[PDB]
């Protein structure tokens, strides 16, 4: 609620803008590497989401096996990263 | 109240986001030899409202073009920007949200809709090419600009952007975790597409292509009060200002020079270095900073734990 | 305020309903921008909170604009939209037809937070989702595969 | 004051004034006086200083600076960029090459002026119109604006 | 004589010193540094109106038609300013006045035509018509800009006190 | 292999130290004097109600106030 | 965003410079030649004057042969600077631009005192100069030339080592030097590919044999290297001026010929 | 010389302090003249609804050893 | 100039050469 | 030093008279100067010349209310200098 009263003067601020505006004045797919990049960034977008938890996690009573995990993770994607780099990826 | 205090961190930020506009067109132009423009009104004060009445009277010319993903378009990156300031923590926040940071990444990554939407609604082909472009590097810039966070975080032990104010009370950020202070910059930059990296819409003439008037202001000043967002989050994640609970304006004092400062500091990077070519851009992300951010994002979760300072939750 | 959670679902199947008369393929993916948008808030309605918002971080922004943006760059291409809109209105006082028949015969707010372990200071999500790290780690490390998968296996789709 | 004509005048003022402050200019750049004019935004003379800005596209553009021979080639342009900009638009012809035909007037290929394609509203004298003197073209110009009342007509009309 | 403008050991000490170019910007910082430094001098701009860009004698600037001191018009249409300007501007037909003397009946420089060459200045043996200093002459309508002789002499009569001057500290040099 | 690694900080200077990183934070956490209070420190922290036992008897359990000198002790985490 | 094939069309802006001439005397087409590149405006006069000249078997009086070579060379410093801070406009680059116009400017007020004309003079006519340097010229083209050093000196600490002017510029349009000479590229073109050649030394054109500068000469031709050698002539004319100002005859501007 | 791009400025900053000012005094204001408390976790709302329901119909409202 | 003699040395250090031999003013 | 600065700028805003006169030279031209009055022409203009300011700056002419009866005091406007002064402004000759 606090946050919808704001939100929605905030939508209002901006139609009021373009109204005002309005009123007052009276196909080539060639980069598959686009989408290469594109597919990487929800792979990277993925990973960071299993990421965001890890400052809950760091209060976990393991801890062991959070870093153990975490650090698999992060290892594991960033291979990803280096075979994006061994052929030719990313490299637009 | 809550109402007034909404037009407070409201009206205040585009009263300044106009007073940017004009320390642009006159800190570039001194540093160009200039005086810049004071001719309108006393020292050119009334510069910034003038060409605001300008650009809303003249025709918003609508393309012989979707009428509707051409005006969701600007009123979406106006919304995102200002409602973003609705978390900050100056002092203490409006809305405070436990999971503060969060809401300002997702609210950031929206805007790059408004940028494809802008991009397909023109049907001009220097519009399409210049969104698609402009669309890789923001969610590319994404993806290094939420891990760098996430290190940050993992070392606040929290995802609200009021603990830092607690964490930052006897030294700022940057002292610690300086490297991803340059690469939270650089990533700052990026984002507001000012000009190191600033290829859309550059002289060649993206998103902006097709708009003119109202359209072009809307967008325009979400530009503007985001430039100064994005250094503002750069004056409380990393450069803390001073906090006393007695007197809660030196924070907010401070935390005006500093975003004032690093404000000035992407205007002053602009005038001094040409834009990146755009695989130029990418190839910097994806192979100079990426990893560089991914291992210093491991390196943060090992610092808390040998070191025994896994950081308190709340 | 209360039935707040069966509007936005009402709003989240009126988003289906567009992306099930399959609009051209980027006015849609508004629409499931915008349902998204619905149920990341339905999502925080029910004391969600990370939940919530990982879907506006990840589905939202990350996959759906992915989406979108390889409509630009293929099947971006045009011929009824207008009447997609048309016949979209038809449905959604529908809903409200079938709306009246469940009221009609059987009041929301009664409950929609079950029991609130009122006196609680480790009770939300986040510390759910973070069970991939303790007592929960195989469905962490076979997320991870799947990743891992995933950028072996598009660049031959690519290639 | 609340007669409506005297409060119609001050509002038309005010539009007056926002137009004539911050016209942003556009240059075509045929020619040469592209070069002189590149000297207005440069530091002796300021073009920024009076609210022009350095460059600007056709779409967000309040004035063009036509400078240079419009050639037969070229013509078909300058109108298309002419037609595309906002509803209060003005043009600046620079240089005896574009005024009229200029040291080119008797050739094939170049249109004896540009107000023979685009309307024109200022025409700056000079082989090189001199910086000083565009900035001078400019400002009358902005004694142009001044002067327009449309709503005064709306009002009388 | 000729020169290598780009013609061209790997030691820690060197190569500490090239990473740390690339990794801390280095060089960048030397760029931001310059541009500060100007934010400090002086600004070289005029305020325009009320300070003008110097402009010495020679500057051709509008055309103006001189008359003697007595208040005879300078001018004897002997034709060779025409025959002389390089776009055709000035276009002349004379007729012998009733005094017997000779005068042009019409002088028409089509200043848009006009590419301000300053021949016709060079050409005139009585240096009747003169390349006057004025350059603020922009004109709302096209048809201003063309100029009869009426204009030019009263353009002459205006600028006189000035355009003796220049000529006065120019003709030596001539 | 010297060179493998001279060039490679001249030029290409940011996957060596990228790598480094990685390295050094998959050492330290092994090699420390601290790395085991995290799961202490963090065990400690008390945030579920300590429900107490019956004493059937014989018990080493603190009795009464919990300021007995029994049980366990965080005096590792002051002074720490 | 990988160009295949770029087809530049030409003539936007044809005007007819070679036909008007045929009906032009040679004197009234003299102004003609400051028009037909006007960043260079006098450099190219002299190359009418020399070519009418040569027609006549007359030469230019040796005071005049300096100043061409002395506004021969100040125009050449126009032209650099303008094609180093435009090109740097266009990359994005755009405070060299205004640092160094404002040095523009102040050339132009040479020619101005000169010729009567800030760009398109007609000073340089095809038998000598119009007239003599005004009283007092010399001492300031001096004074600017004592200082212009500087401020190329410090664009060059705005892009020279730029972290990022390199990488726009360097290995890009790279041309041969075997493909320079047979697409007759003959300009910085041909002398950033390695190729020496001036024609101001090869074949020498009014006093230029007099004074002594060196070429740059360039390697890995690209736009970075072609770019380091345009810099370089800058710094290289600021020689020249500096001895025609040195070693300027008294004499007449023109030939006795009436 | 840089002397003016400071008045532009100083209307920025003024508008960047309000905000700061203002959010927190508007809270010290409307909550009796303390902070506003930050109920971040169901025990923070409880003690704060719990006082609450301790006196009047608000929660700045704080009984005390006196009741 | 009117360097004051403090915005000189900051613009001298800034630089790394001496301006005010070589100034943007130009003087009698 | 800095104090010499603000003394400098305290002089030059009293020196346009009183604080009515400095807005009415504040509004107009958006520069305050202090300078020696060379010469006042019968059209009303008056011409005020600084040794110490650059060459571009030094001569600067403050114009005056309907020189012709124009209402010119917010339409200032560069033909309004009278020929005679015309060359002196624009440093065509040194003497007045
Ligand atoms: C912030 C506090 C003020 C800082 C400051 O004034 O610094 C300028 C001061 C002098 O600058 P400068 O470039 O040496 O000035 C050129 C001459 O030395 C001095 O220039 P001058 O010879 O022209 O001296 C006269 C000058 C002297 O002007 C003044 O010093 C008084 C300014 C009063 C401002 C209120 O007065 C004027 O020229 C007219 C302008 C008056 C002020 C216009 C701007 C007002 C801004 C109001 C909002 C701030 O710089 C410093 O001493 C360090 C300031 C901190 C730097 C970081
Ligand atoms: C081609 O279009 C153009 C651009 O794109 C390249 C520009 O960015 C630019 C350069 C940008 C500038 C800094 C100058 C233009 C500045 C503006 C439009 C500022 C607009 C000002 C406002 C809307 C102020 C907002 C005020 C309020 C709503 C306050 C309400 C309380 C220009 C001039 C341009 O023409
Ligand atoms: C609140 C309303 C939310 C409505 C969501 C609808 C989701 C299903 C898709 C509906 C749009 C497609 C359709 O069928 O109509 C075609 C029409 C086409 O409109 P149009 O005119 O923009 O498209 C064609 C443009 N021409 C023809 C000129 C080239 O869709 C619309 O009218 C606009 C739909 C807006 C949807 C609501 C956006 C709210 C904010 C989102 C962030
Ligand atoms: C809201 C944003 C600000 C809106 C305009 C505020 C006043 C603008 C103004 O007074 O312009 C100056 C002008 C005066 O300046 P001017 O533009 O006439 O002359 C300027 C002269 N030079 C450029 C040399 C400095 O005032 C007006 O003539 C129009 C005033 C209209 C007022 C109507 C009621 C308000
Ligand atoms: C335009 C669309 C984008 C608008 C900007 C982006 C908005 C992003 C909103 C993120 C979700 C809100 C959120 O994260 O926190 C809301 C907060 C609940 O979080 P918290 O305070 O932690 O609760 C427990 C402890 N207090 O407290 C609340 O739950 C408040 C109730 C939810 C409010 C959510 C935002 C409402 C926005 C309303 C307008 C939406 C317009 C959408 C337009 C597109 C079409 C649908
Ligand atoms: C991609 C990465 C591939 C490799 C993943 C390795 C994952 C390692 C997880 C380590 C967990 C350490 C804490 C375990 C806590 C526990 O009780 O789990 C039960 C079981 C045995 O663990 P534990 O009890 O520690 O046994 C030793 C006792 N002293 O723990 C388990 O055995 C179950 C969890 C790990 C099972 C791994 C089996 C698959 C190995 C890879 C197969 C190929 C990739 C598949 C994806
Ligand atoms: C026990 C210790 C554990 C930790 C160990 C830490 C080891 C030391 C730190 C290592 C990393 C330090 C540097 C991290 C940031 C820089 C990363 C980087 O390499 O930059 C990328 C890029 C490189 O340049 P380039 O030549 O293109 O690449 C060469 C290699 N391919 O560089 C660029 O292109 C930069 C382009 C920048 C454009 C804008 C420049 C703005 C400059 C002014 C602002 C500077 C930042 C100000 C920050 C203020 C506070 C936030
Ligand atoms: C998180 C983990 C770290 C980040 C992982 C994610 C990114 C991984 C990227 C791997 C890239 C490998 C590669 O092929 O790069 C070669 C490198 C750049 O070459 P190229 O991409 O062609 O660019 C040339 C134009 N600049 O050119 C090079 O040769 C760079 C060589 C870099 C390595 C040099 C040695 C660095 C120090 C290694 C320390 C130990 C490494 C870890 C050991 C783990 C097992 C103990
Ligand atoms: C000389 O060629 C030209 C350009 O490129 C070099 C320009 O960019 C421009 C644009 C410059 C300005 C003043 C906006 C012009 C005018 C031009 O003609
Ligand atoms: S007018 Fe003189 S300068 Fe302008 S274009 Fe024609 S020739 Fe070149
Ligand atoms: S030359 Fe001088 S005198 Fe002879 S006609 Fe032309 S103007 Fe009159």
């Amino acid at each position: 609620m606090n946050l919808y009263t704001v939100i929605f003067i905030n939508i209002l601020l901006s139609l009021t803008l373009i109204l005002v505006a309005f009123w007052l004045p009276q196909r080539l797919p060639f980069s598959m590497k686009f989408f290469l990049v594109a597919i990487t960034f929800l792979l990277f977008d993925l990973e960071i989401a299993l990421l965001l938890p890890l400052p809950w996690a760091i209060q976990t009573i393991k801890t062991s096996t959070m870093m153990i995990m975490a650090f698999i993770l992060v290892t594991i994607l960033s291979l990803g990263l280096a075979y994006e780099w061994t052929q030719k990826g990313l490299e637009w | 109240m809550f109402f007034i205090n909404i037009l407070t961190l409201l009206v205040p930020i585009l009263i300044a986001m106009a007073f940017l506009t004009l320390v642009e067109r006159k800190i570039l132009g001194y540093m160009q030899l200039r005086k810049g423009p004071n001719i309108v009104g006393p020292y050119g004060i009334l510069q910034p409202f003038a060409d605001a009445m300008k650009l809303f009277m003249k025709e918003p010319m609508r393309p012989l073009t979707s009428m509707s993903l051409f005006i969701i378009a600007p009123t979406l990156s106006l919304t995102l920007a200002l409602s973003l300031w609705v978390p900050l923590p100056m002092p203490h926040p409006l809305i405070n949200l436990n999971l503060g940071i969060l809401f300002i990444l997702a609210t950031s990554s929206l805007s790059v809709y408004s940028i494809l939407w802008s991009g397909w609604a023109s049907n001009s082909k220097y519009s399409l090419f210049g969104a698609l472009r402009a669309v890789a590097q923001t969610i590319s810039y994404e993806v290094t600009m939420a891990i760098i966070l996430l290190s940050v975080l993992l070392m606040n032990g929290s995802y609200s952007l009021q603990t830092l104010i607690t964490t930052q009370e006897h030294m700022w950020l940057l002292l610690p975790a300086w490297p991803m202070a340059m690469m939270w910059f650089i990533s700052t930059l990026a984002e507001t597409n000012r000009a190191p990296f600033d290829l859309t819409e550059g002289e060649s003439e993206g998103f902006n292509v097709e708009y003119a008037a109202g359209p072009f202001a809307l967008f325009f000043m979400a530009e503007y009060t985001n430039i100064i967002l994005m250094n503002a989050l750069t004056t409380i994640i990393f450069l803390g200002p001073l906090y006393y609970i007695n007197l809660p304006e030196l924070y907010s004092t401070n935390f005006m020079m500093e975003a004032l400062l690093l404000s000035s500091t992407f205007l002053w990077i602009r005038a001094s270095y040409p834009r990146f070519r755009y695989d130029q851009l990418m190839h910097l992300l994806w192979k100079n900073f990426l990893p560089l951010t991914l291992a210093l994002c491991m390196w943060h979760i090992s610092l808390p734990i040998f070191t025994a300072g896994v950081p308190p939750y709340m | 305020m209360n039935n707040y959670i069966f509007v936005l679902s009402s709003l989240f199947l009126v988003g289906c309903l567009g992306l099930a008369l399959k609009p051209s393929p980027i006015y849609g993916g508004l629409g499931l921008i915008v349902s998204g948008f619905v149920g990341c808030l339905m999502v925080l309605g029910f004391g969600g909170s990370f939940l919530g918002l990982m879907v506006f971080l990840i589905y939202l922004g990350g996959m759906l604009v992915v989406f979108g943006y390889t409509t630009a760059m293929a099947t971006e291409e045009y011929p009824s939209n207008w009447l997609i809109l048309g016949f979209l209105v038809l449905g959604v006082i529908m809903e409200v037809f079938l709306i009246c028949v469940l009221n009609y015969y059987d009041g929301l707010g009664d409950w929609l937070m079950y029991e609130v372990d009122d006196v609680g200071v480790m009770l939300e999500g986040g510390i759910g989702v973070a069970a991939m790290y303790s007592c929960a780690t195989w469905m962490m490390v076979v997320a991870g595969w799947s990743l891992f998968a995933g950028i072996f296996i598009i660049i031959e789709i690519t290639r | 004051r609340s007669r409506a004509e005297y409060v119609v005048t001050k509002l038309d003022d005010l539009i007056n004034w926002a137009r004539r402050s911050s016209l942003w200019p556009m240059t075509f750049g045929l020619a040469c006086c592209a070069v002189e004019m590149m000297h207005m935004a440069a530091p002796r003379y300021d073009m920024d200083r009076f609210g022009v800005v350095f460059r600007a596209s056709p779409r967000q553009a309040d004035v063009m600076i036509v400078a240079g021979t419009l050639t037969n080639k070229m013509a078909p342009a300058l109108r298309k960029v002419y037609d595309q900009m906002p509803e209060p638009r003005y043009v600046v012809s620079m240089g005896s090459c574009a005024n009229g035909g200029g040291y080119y007037h008797y050739s094939y290929s170049v249109v004896r002026g540009c107000d023979r394609i685009v309307p024109v509203d200022i025409y700056v004298p000079g082989c090189p119109p001199t910086a000083e003197a565009l900035l001078y073209g400019i400002l009358q110009l902005q004694r142009k604006i001044k002067r327009e009342q449309k709503l005064k007509i709306w009002y009388r009309r | 004589t000729y020169k290598y403008v780009n013609k061209k050991e790997v030691d820690m000490k060197s190569a500490t010193d090239n990473a740390a170019r690339i990794l801390m910007w280095t060089e960048l910082i030397r760029g931001l540094g310059m541009t500060l430094s100007y934010l400090f001098r002086e600004p070289a701009t005029i305020n325009y109106p009320f300070e003008k860009g110097p402009l010495s004698p020679r500057f051709r600037g509008e055309h103006a038609l001189r008359r003697y001191p007595s208040g005879e018009e300078r001018c004897i249409a002997c034709k060779l300013c025409e025959a002389i300007c390089p776009a055709q501007a000035i276009t002349i037909e004379a007729e012998p006045r009733a005094d017997g003397s000779r005068r042009t009946t019409r002088y028409d420089i089509d200043m848009t035509k006009c590419i301000y060459c300053g021949f016709c200045q060079e050409a005139c043996p009585v240096d009747a018509i003169v390349e006057g200093p004025n350059f603020e002459f922009s004109t709302e309508t096209h048809e201003e800009l063309l100029y009869n002789k009426e204009k030019l002499l009263n353009n002459g009569d205006k600028w006189e006190a000035e355009i003796a001057a220049n000529i006065q500290a120019d003709y030596l040099y001539r | 292999i010297s060179a493998f690694l001279k060039n490679a900080w001249a030029k290409e200077p940011v996957l060596v130290v990228s790598f480094s990183v990685w390295g050094l934070a998959i050492i330290m956490p092994m090699i420390s004097p601290y790395t085991k209070y995290a799961s202490m420190i963090n065990k400690a922290t008390p945030y579920n109600y300590p429900v107490p036992v019956r004493d059937d008897g014989n018990m080493p359990d603190v009795p009464s106030h919990p300021q007995d000198p029994l049980g366990p002790s965080l005096d590792w985490l002051k002074n720490l | 965003e990988m160009v295949r094939k770029c087809d530049p069309h030409i003539g936007l802006l044809h005007r007819g410079t070679e036909k008007l001439i045929e009906y032009k005397t040679y004197l009234q087409a003299l102004p003609y030649f400051d028009r037909l590149d006007y960043v260079s405006m006098m450099c190219n006069e002299q190359a009418y004057s020399i070519a009418v000249e040569k027609l006549l078997n007359i030469q230019p009086p040796p005071r005049a042969q300096w100043i061409r070579v002395l506004f021969g060379e100040i125009t050449r410093i126009l032209n650099h600077i303008m094609a180093v801070t435009t090109h740097a406009l266009d990359i994005g680059a755009m405070t060299p631009f205004f640092w160094m116009f404002e040095e523009r400017e102040k050339m132009f007020e040479f020619y101005e005192r000169v010729s009567g004309a800030r760009m398109h003079a007609a000073y340089i006519r095809p038998g000598g100069v119009h007239q003599d340097l005004p009283l007092g010229l010399l001492d300031d083209i001096y004074e600017f030339s004592k200082n212009f050093s500087l401020r190329i000196d410090e664009v060059e600490e705005m892009l020279t080592n730029n972290r990022i002017w390199r990488n726009r510029t360097v290995d890009i349009g790279v041309v041969t030097a075997e493909d320079a000479l047979n697409y007759g590229f003959s300009g910085v073109m041909l002398r950033g590919s390695g190729i020496q050649w001036d024609l101001r030394k090869t074949q020498p054109y009014d006093v230029y044999d007099q004074v002594e500068f060196d070429v740059p000469i360039g390697s890995r031709g690209d736009c970075y290297d072609r770019y380091l050698c345009r810099v370089e002539e800058m710094r290289q004319s600021l020689r020249i001026i500096e001895q025609c100002l040195n070693k300027m005859p008294p004499g007449e501007i023109k030939v006795d010929d009436a | 010389m840089w002397f003016e791009i400071l008045p532009g400025l100083a209307i920025m900053g003024v508008c960047l302090v309000i905000p700061g000012v203002s959010t927190a005094y508007i809270h010290k204001f409307t909550n009796g003249g303390k902070e506003k408390r930050v109920a971040r976790v169901q025990y923070q709302w409880y003690l704060m609804e719990r006082d609450r329901r301790i006196s009047g119909v608000n929660r700045y409202y704080v009984s005390k050893g006196l009741e | 100039a009117s360097a004051t003699r403090v915005i000189q040395k900051l613009r001298n250090w800034a630089s790394g050469q001496d301006l005010q031999a070589k100034l943007q003013l130009r003087y009698q | 030093e800095l104090v010499e600065v603000l003394k400098r700028g305290v002089q030059q805003v009293t020196g346009h008279g009183g604080l009515r006169g400095l807005l009415r030279v504040f509004f107009r031209a958006n520069d305050i100067r202090i300078g020696t009055l060379v010469g006042e022409d019968k059209y009303g203009n008056k011409y005020y010349e600084d040794n110490k300011q650059f060459f571009g700056r030094h001569r600067w002419v403050i114009y005056t209310t309907e020189m012709n009866g124009k209402n010119t005091f917010w339409d200032v406007d560069g033909s309004m200098v009278p020929p005679e002064w015309h060359r002196w402004l624009h440093c065509m000759t040194d003497d007045p």
